[PDB]
């Protein structure tokens, strides 16, 4: 036979993580943010000055050189802020922020829209459908309800 | 809640996916992004010549695998 | 004293390139911690070496 003609390449070699070094230096004067959702970049390794993530323990922030850590993000909003002052919001669906002490951000994630393509009214309706569905007693519709709420109370507060 | 109901947390991202697919406004980016939403696949496992479907994990996002 | 080394030693673990620029404080507030020792230590002796 012939001595395995094929020699398939482990496609990890082909991404370019970082080395995360204990640190003989200095810090950055800025994060260099990489967000992502499912397979595309909307962020690839832009400097950023600052961002403000929502998790399961709470509402966190970050900046430069901030310890090294690892984190769910809860579902809702990511708010973000360059060095020229302005800002950037971006509604998530859940994903992992990792944060590294060189400053290095890469957030992935499932869905990542800007606020402007989102209107209130839309999601007026769908807050009753969510209450409507909690208050169903079923724990296939129960919990379904409380996670479209759990989804949209964040939305319902950063837009009022 | 909903963790130990049985569901998975994948299904929990999905869930929350397919819910904020529908407030978004109409536009070029929902009109992309509800294909990453939609449910079309299916499963099949073959008989000695037939085909069947292997059902035993259901692709709506409600139902608990079992 | 154990508080203010404590406070370094997970500095550290949680970021090694710091641990150089805090220890200048971890050595600020144990001497200010340890001066009230000391001037308690004084008491000690001032309240018997001098008095009869």
């Amino acid at each position: 036979q012939d001595p395995r003609k094929f020699f398939p390449d482990n496609g990890f070699r082909f991404f370019d993580g970082p080395e995360d070094s204990f640190g003989d230096g200095n810090i950055p004067a800025q994060i260099i943010l990489t967000l992502t959702r499912q397979d595309e970049f909307i962020l690839k390794q832009e400097p950023v000055a600052a961002i403000t993530i929502r998790t399961n323990e709470g509402e966190m922030g970050v900046l430069a050189g901030h310890e090294y850590t690892v984190q769910q993000l809860a579902p809702g909003i990511l708010e973000v802020e360059y060095e020229g002052g302005k800002k950037d919001q971006y509604v998530i669906s859940g994903g992992f922020a990792h944060v590294n002490d060189t400053g290095v951000v890469d957030i992935n994630t499932v869905e990542a829209v800007p606020l402007e393509e989102i209107d209130h009214e839309k999601l007026a309706k769908a807050l009753e459908e969510a209450r409507a569905k909690s208050q169903s007693p079923d724990e296939a519709v129960r919990i379904q309800g409380e996670i479209a709420l759990e989804i949209f109370e964040p939305l319902e507060a950063a837009l009022h | 809640s909903w963790r130990d109901a049985g569901i998975s947390y994948l299904r929990y991202l999905s869930i929350v996916t397919r819910c904020i697919h529908e407030v978004q406004k109409e536009g070029p980016l929902l009109t992309k992004n509800v294909r990453f939403s939609t449910i079309g696949w299916k499963s099949l496992y073959l008989d000695h010549g037939a085909t069947k479907e292997y059902t035993a994990i259901p692709a709506e996002l409600e139902k608990i695998p079992e | 004293v154990a508080m203010c080394f404590s406070s370094y030693m997970l500095a550290a673990a949680r970021q090694p390139n710091m641990s150089a620029k805090l220890l200048p404080y971890c050595i600020l507030g144990f001497a200010l911690s340890e001066a009230l020792a000391l001037f308690t230590l004084l008491i000690a002796l001032l309240e018997l070496f001098v008095f009869s």
